[PDB]
């Protein structure tokens, strides 16, 4: 009734997920009552499967079309414009998030990952940069994603200020720090580049040189990162 | 030969929005235009909002559903009638809905459902989001406060039929005459914003004349003498004077007993400035909603 | 380097080299069909072909990727007891050395890891799928690797036997006859478990395990 | 390896001008070593005919304006030498008061030095490291410190009086926001994104309204520190936030009355009714104090690292990272002259008064420059 008698259900375009499932996956089995409200709770089931992109009913009066258009799988995975990440870093960030060569392609994880590498990027210190996808289409219902890196210039400590040390001085507290200010003439084997994990490590160190000095009190009020307008001169505190 | 039936016109996140369901929304909106057609005359752009509108419920729902927000039927019950003026909801309801949409009984409470879970959850987190400072609401009800002198307050709009500095004789009757015409109409029912708007010169005219909340005491000397023993919806007469002739209204009227020496003020003024700013709120959320998410329109 | 032919020029190509038993050859042919048509007409023989393929082509770890890619995208495929077959032989050859095979090295003692899993792959194809046709090389393959681990744990409980750890050989041949007991190996260390419970002059554990021995005299 | 291969995204090219009018330099005094490549606030300030300056080392000169020579001059460093003459490290702009010169120091030190001989009156020492400019109002110092702190310090004792703690992000841009005053009430933005007004009399917040618009995820897209400086005029706050809205809000009430989609960190001009801004991205517009309508925009000078303009002689005034001044007229935004002052380029504000306009290095070489 409403939906007239189904006859039978044919589905087209289904290129890996075998016929039984997807008529697993609908709340119909030719009913042979099908409304109309029946046909949108079967393309919303359908939907939440997850293996299909597009999904469409059409009657033909006795029979119930049902023309899906599988996401595409992808084909292979292309570095380009990274200077400073390596390639396998990438590969296995990407095999963490389900990108990986022979699998589908699941484009509401594509924002994600993007942010994910830029974050990356924003930990090095390396702001402004920025990781775009672009997915094209191959053909048989394949994709190619190519991962354009385009990363600007690292940012460099510019100074690492100690408020409240009056027993010690700052430059004595910050020659124990993995992070530089400065980096003297002669010493070229370091830099002035920044990183979170480096920072956290570094306030380790100094909550350990108070507290093995017998202070016993020792306390962190606050940390401070900040970053010249230009994102190029963090600055810590 | 095939049929299209029904179709994917937007994928939101991992829900979709189906055509029938834009459909639906079209005729929802299309009855709402049949009682004022100038409410939405535009088709495209109608079409657009709407589908903004199903993409902005379905983020919204399948957050709820994140979170879990879940309502059982025993709400649903009663959460619809005493609504529709005089009905004998839930016997009469269902036979009247009958008529409209009410092919299958479930889909309205459906969506009923539907529609309270998205409230929940928005209502939800935009008051998250909303902080009140006491100093904010108590200078909000300090004006109120300090003029509430008299012991009761009156709402009040004005019409003005203006006269030049020199009028002759001939231009007053006119005014007069109109002015009381005016009056005996608005007296007969007739709306006294429209007859603000046609008629009176003031500078409210475009605005339906309101003035607003107001003392008495602290209005001209002719309004506060007319309103003497004016009371709520009284319409009161012209006044003449050197400018043309004025008439008054009487909207509405508060008071309370309690010795004003503000005085059980600042609840109303919170209500206000939380509506203000759940309001705010709730903008700067549906929009930081819909950049976050992923939406994708296949309607072609 | 694959020309980009229609799919059936290299599905034959590959199989002729299969043929021809150029295994490197074969495999570049069917990786490229395989990456190339991920979901057609050939994938699930390509996908066959490449774990035969790797196994004779000594790529290990590779077969055993595809047999497990295989066997979770296809749990009932109706050759699916080729495949246990074929990841119990893969696991029976990385317990294997030719340098050491050709000085008639017995290699009982060294890591039994994969001879574990290779009978734990066997038993499962055995149970699953009596009546395969690969079941009877399964069952002994099964016998040979019983025997093999029963001969590890003998060579420990040798071991401590000869550096005077009583309490470990004990332990070690109870083990041995709870888990071995039909075993050659089983056998050959009853007395070596009679011996320590002697040392320790617990002599009644050591009339019950003399006993028996006696009992199985042969 | 490839920190030398990086290369930056943009850098607009020299605009190609004729001058109107010859431009040239009064004067010009060495203040010291300058702040050098640390973004600071420290500029210069005038104050009956005379200039006062500073840079980062603790050096403090007080010059002639009409010819800039030296009146007096004193350093804040160490006295007794406690520590290798630590530097004062000053950051707060030099604010002239009274016959008091206030300036902030990283050191979480704020020093009144007196105008007729330069003897520190008085110091105190503040919740954390003062990079605004103090701000002199009702007998109070107000200091917005690097970690959220607004504290108000008695203009002739210099005790702390009370203190308003704003929230702090996990990433914010340097520098800090200078409160303006208006009715005994200061407007200060934040580096949450907020612009909140307060009392003088106790600091007793009014409101707080949320001016940016934050639509990202990861941090540097969640950048919205308001460090720029509320304008008041005619009951109502105009502000601007990075990435954010250049919003009108309502005096008393702090409810948007208009909103807009430029965003920037240096100051911006509100006169007639015309709004004279520079983008976070250097480039120069003027709006209506009505709306946001624009009137006109100067893209000419992309990613240049632009200081805050200045309205001197009815024309725009920009100083650049590379040591150029242009001029913009502002009926129209095109430029009139441009100028080579510098080698070391400007990063602080200039500053214009009395019709005079000063602005300093990076190396800390005053400039009196007249028509």
């Amino acid at each position: 009734a409403e939906g007239f008698v189904v006859k039978d259900i044919h589905f087209e375009g289904l290129q890996r997920v075998a016929v039984g499932a997807a008529l697993l996956s609908m709340p119909v089995r030719t009913g042979d009552t099908v409304n109309d409200e029946d046909i949108s709770n079967t393309i919303r089931a359908l939907f939440a499967t997850g293996n299909f992109e597009d999904v469409r009913v059409l009657r033909d009066g006795d029979t119930l079309l049902v023309q899906v258009k599988e996401r595409p799988t992808i084909a292979s995975i292309t570095f380009s414009g990274n200077k400073s990440v390596k390639d396998d870093m990438l590969k296995q960030n990407l095999e963490a998030s389900g990108v990986r060569v022979g699998e589908s392609l699941d484009r509401t994880t594509i924002a994600d990952i993007e942010k994910g590498l830029e974050d990356f990027y924003y930990s090095v210190g390396k702001y402004s940069a920025s990781v775009k996808a672009v997915v094209t289409p191959l053909p048989r219902n394949r994709v190619d994603l190519k991962l354009v890196f385009q990363e600007g210039v690292s940012a460099e400590i510019q100074q690492i200020n100690i408020v409240g040390n009056h027993a010690f001085t700052t430059d004595e507290l910050i020659s124990h720090f993995q992070l530089r200010d400065e980096v003297p003439w002669w010493n070229v084997v370091g830099d002035r580049k920044y990183q979170k994990q480096k920072l956290a490590g570094d306030l380790e160190t100094l909550r350990s040189y108070y507290l093995d000095r017998g202070y016993a009190r020792f306390n962190i009020d606050s940390t401070q990162v900040s970053l010249t307008p230009d994102k190029k001169g963090i600055y810590v505190t | 030969a095939p049929q299209v039936v029904d179709k994917v016109a937007a994928v939101v996140n991992n829900g979709v929005v189906l055509e029938s369901d834009v459909d639906g929304l079209m005729q929802s909106v299309k009855l709402n235009a049949a009682q004022a057609r100038q409410q939405l005359p535009d088709d495209a752009t109608l079409r657009h909002q709407i589908m903004e509108r199903l993409i902005m419920d379905q983020i919204i729902l399948q957050m709820g559903q994140k979170m879990g927000v879940k309502i059982s039927d025993e709400q649903l019950d009663q959460a619809i009638a005493n609504i529709a003026k005089q009905n004998n909801m839930t016997l009469d309801q269902m036979r009247s809905r009958l008529a409209y949409d009410g092919l299958n009984y479930n889909t309205y409470r459906n969506q009923i459902r539907k529609e309270m879970i998205i409230s929940e959850v928005r209502n939800n987190e935009v008051r998250r989001r909303i902080t009140i400072l006491p100093q904010e609401v108590e200078s909000l009800a300090q004006q109120v406060g300090n003029q509430n002198d008299a012991s009761t307050e009156l709402n009040l709009s004005h019409i003005l039929i203006p006269l030049p500095e020199n009028p002759t004789s001939d231009q007053v009757n006119e005014a007069e005459s109109q002015a009381r015409a005016i009056v005996d109409q608005a007296r007969n029912g007739a709306d006294f914003g429209k007859l603000a708007i046609a008629h009176s010169a003031d500078q409210q005219a475009l605005n339906g004349g309101q003035m607003g909340w107001g003392r008495i005491q602290e209005l001209p000397g002719i309004f506060a003498q007319a309103l003497s023993t004016a009371k709520k919806g009284d319409i009161v007469g012209p006044i003449r004077s050197g400018v043309g002739f004025h008439i008054l209204k009487v909207n509405d009227l508060r008071g309370e007993s309690k010795n004003i020496s503000d005085a059980a003020q600042k609840d109303r003024a919170y209500r206000m400035l939380m509506n203000r700013k759940f309001s705010e709120e709730a903008a700067s959320w549906m929009q930081e909603q819909r950049a976050s998410a992923y939406v994708k329109i296949l309607s072609n | 380097e694959v020309p980009d032919n229609p799919p059936n020029e290299i599905y034959a190509t590959a199989q002729q080299k299969l043929q021809d038993g150029n295994w490197r050859q074969a495999i570049t042919q069917l990786e490229a069909l395989d990456n190339r048509y991920p979901f057609g007409p050939y994938s699930q023989q390509v996908q066959l072909d490449l774990i035969y393929a790797y196994y004779k082509n000594a790529d290990l770890p590779l077969a055993q990727a595809a047999i497990d890619r295989f066997i979770r995208l296809n749990p009932t495929h109706p050759n699916i007891d080729y495949v246990m077959y074929m990841r119990g032989l893969t696991n029976m050859a990385l317990d294997d050395s030719a340098l050491q095979g050709f000085f008639g090295v017995d290699r009982s003692d060294r890591d039994p890891q994969h001879a574990r899993a290779a009978f734990s792959d066997f038993s499962k194809l055995v149970r699953g799928y009596p009546n395969s046709q690969y079941t009877t090389d399964a069952t002994k393959r099964l016998v040979f690797l019983k025997d093999r681990l029963a001969k590890y744990e003998y060579s420990v409980a040798e071991y401590y036997t000869e550096r005077g750890a009583w309490v470990a050989v004990v332990n070690r041949v109870e083990g041995m006859l709870r888990d071995y007991p039909d075993t050659q190996a089983t056998r050959d260390a009853l007395p070596l478990m009679e011996n320590a419970y002697r040392q320790m002059q617990m002599n009644a554990q050591a009339e019950k395990v003399a006993k028996i021995i006696a009992a199985n005299s042969s | 390896l490839f920190n030398s291969e990086e290369d930056v995204v943009k850098m607009s090219p020299l605009p190609t001008v004729e001058n109107q009018f010859t431009p040239t330099t009064a004067w010009s005094t060495s203040v010291g070593s300058g702040i050098g490549n640390f973004y600071s606030n420290l500029h210069p300030a005038l104050a009956d005919n005379v200039v006062y300056a500073a840079d980062r080392a603790g050096l403090v000169k007080a010059l002639n304006a009409d010819d800039g020579k030296e009146i007096w001059s004193v350093s804040l460093a160490e006295k007794d030498g406690w520590f290798s003459k630590e530097p004062a490290l000053l950051s707060g702009g030099v604010t002239v008061s009274g016959g008091h010169v206030y300036i902030g120091s990283e050191k979480a030190q704020v020093y009144a030095l007196n105008t007729s001989d330069g003897t520190v009156a008085w110091q105190t020492k503040v919740a954390g490291e003062a990079l605004s400019r103090p701000v002199v109002s009702d007998g109070l110092v107000l200091i917005h410190t690097s970690n959220g702190q607004l504290q108000a310090l008695n203009e002739a004792d210099g005790a702390v009086k009370w203190t308003v703690n704003l929230d702090m992000p996990s990433l914010s841009l340097r520098g800090e926001s200078a409160p303006t005053t208006a009715f005994g009430a200061a407007v200060v933005g934040g580096d949450n994104g907020r612009v909140s007004a307060v009392l003088m009399e106790q600091g007793q917040m009014i409101w707080q309204q949320r001016i940016s618009q934050a639509t990202g995820s990861t941090e540097i897209d969640r950048l919205s520190d308001v460090d720029t400086t509320p304008v008041v005029v005619n009951g109502v706050v105009f502000a601007l936030a990075y990435n954010g809205n250049l919003t009108a809000l309502d005096l008393r009430s702090g409810q948007i009355m208009w909103k807009r989609e430029l965003g920037s960190v240096n100051d911006f001009i509100v006169d007639g009714n015309r709004i004279y801004l520079v983008d976070q991205n250097d480039r120069v517009m003027a709006l209506t104090i009505d709306g946001g309508v624009t009137l006109w925009t100067q893209s000419d000078l992309l990613h240049r690292l632009l200081t805050s303009p200045v309205l001197y002689n009815g024309n725009l005034v920009v100083g650049d990272s590379e040591g150029y001044l242009h001029w913009i007229n502002v009926e129209d935004g095109r430029f009139v002259a441009q100028q080579k002052v510098d080698s070391s380029g400007f990063q602080t504000e200039p500053v214009a008064a009395d019709g005079k306009l000063l602005i300093q290095a990076k190396d800390g070489t005053v400039y009196s420059i007249t028509r």
